[PDB]
């Protein structure tokens, strides 16, 4: 089930900005 | 209950937490030690000093880098780093939270155990993990796929990955970076007349070439235009109002990276040592990463080095061939945005290695969890 790891680093995440 | 994320630098340590854009803390990968015992005296009981608060005190000290050409060598300095980290920047209990730790391209078996055991036995976090420097800052960008040109302060390396894994065996290392660079744009500007030689002046060429460097797309012509007309000038002022002029050292200090042979290296230009290794690979790939050459660390900042990439892995290439050449705006702190991002994800949960799994296999477990 890795393969999904991916299947999300492709589709992104969204950062908490900061300062 | 969030994670931590180091990238070690041999030259600049930058952390920060998991799922968040950016450091929080970024300093010098130095470990300041008195150089006799009359430093000791007044020391007030401490032993050593790191990062910036190394070097203001650092004619008392002497100043150690644990970190070479991106390998880590002198351990119980390093040891000395990581506490600083998670207690003085983070200002964190490392033994309660998760760990992302980056293991440059090649980090030998026991570097890569050795690191491991200091983390659970010696700092006991409740869990932790090590990704290749390189493959995160190729995640930073959203791909699985691609040749990564990592460049930093110690060390440049071209890494190939498909679907996840590097290539070790399409590994492109080349000894030449920052610290290099940096200090033949001394060289070149004592040929010029100044004098930097203090280790002030040192820090003064770093920001001057930080500030006013970039990649020239044909250089005998930008080299034949800098000397016929003034048009290429610019000008520094120092701390004591004193102003230099940089001529055409301004491309001919990062110019080195393509031509190494200029600080004296028989080594490949980088552009050539990337295609060296797009064709160490199999047939069928090679086509997918001649176009997702992305690049990372401080030394790729260069204004103008993807518009000369292009330029050379092109002409070097297939007629037919299509490239892609990625650099990134924050391409500096891709590296750690990559283990950020990857230690925010759902599917790496189940990935990390865990104190209470240590215990039944021992270190020799990095070899089984972190691929
Ligand atoms: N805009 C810029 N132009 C050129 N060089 C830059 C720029 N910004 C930073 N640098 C240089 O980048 C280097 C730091 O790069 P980086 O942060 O990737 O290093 P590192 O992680 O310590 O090194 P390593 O890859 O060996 O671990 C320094 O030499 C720094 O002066
Ligand atoms: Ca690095």
């Amino acid at each position: 089930g890795r393969d999904a790891l991916l299947d999300q680093i492709r589709q992104g995440i969204q950062l908490k900005s900061v300062a | 209950t969030t994670a931590l994320v180091c990238d070690n630098g041999s030259g600049l340590v930058k952390a920060g937490f998991a799922g968040d854009d950016a450091p929080r803390a970024v300093f010098p990968s130095i470990v300041g030690r008195p150089r006799h015992q009359g430093v000791m005296v007044g020391m007030g009981q401490k032993d050593s000093y790191v990062g910036d608060e190394a070097q203001s005190k650092r004619g008392i000290l002497t100043l150690k880098y644990p970190i070479e050409h991106g390998i880590i060598t002198n351990w119980d300095d390093m040891e000395k780093i990581w506490h600083h980290t998670f207690y003085n920047e983070l200002r964190v209990a490392p033994e309660e939270h998760p760990t992302l730790l980056t293991e440059a391209p090649l980090n030998p078996k026991a570097n890569r155990e050795k690191m491991t055991q200091i983390m659970f036995e010696t700092f006991n976090v409740p869990a932790m993990y090590v990704a290749i420097q390189a493959v995160l800052s190729l995640y930073a960008s959203g791909r699985t796929t691609g040749i990564v040109l990592d460049s930093g302060d110690g060390v440049t390396h071209n890494v190939p990955i498909y679907e996840g894994y590097a290539l070790p065996h399409a590994i492109m290392r080349l000894d030449l970076a920052g610290r290099d660079l940096t200090d033949y744009l001394m060289k070149i500007l004592t040929e010029r007349g100044y004098s930097f030689v203090t280790t002030a002046e040192r820090e003064i060429v770093r920001d001057i070439k930080e500030k006013l460097c970039y990649v020239a797309l044909d250089f005998e012509n930008e080299m034949a235009t800098a000397a016929s007309s003034s048009s290429l000038e610019k000008s520094y002022e120092l701390p004591d109002g004193q102003v230099i002029t940089i001529g055409n050292e301004r491309f001919r200090c990062p110019e080195t990276l393509f031509q190494p042979s200029f600080i004296g290296m028989e080594s490949a230009g980088i552009h050539e040592t990337t295609y060296n290794s797009i064709m160490k690979c199999d047939i069928d790939i090679r086509k997918d990463l001649y176009a997702n050459n992305v690049m990372s660390g401080g030394t790729t900042m260069y204004p103008g080095i993807a518009d000369r990439m292009q330029k050379e892995i092109t002409a070097l290439a297939p007629s037919t061939m299509k490239i892609k050449i990625i650099a990134p705006p924050e391409r500096k702190y891709s590296v750690w945005i990559g283990g950020s991002i990857l230690a925010s994800l759902s599917t790496f949960q189940q990935m990390w290695i865990t104190k209470q799994e240590y215990d039944e296999a021992g270190p020799s477990i990095v070899h089984r969890k972190c691929f």
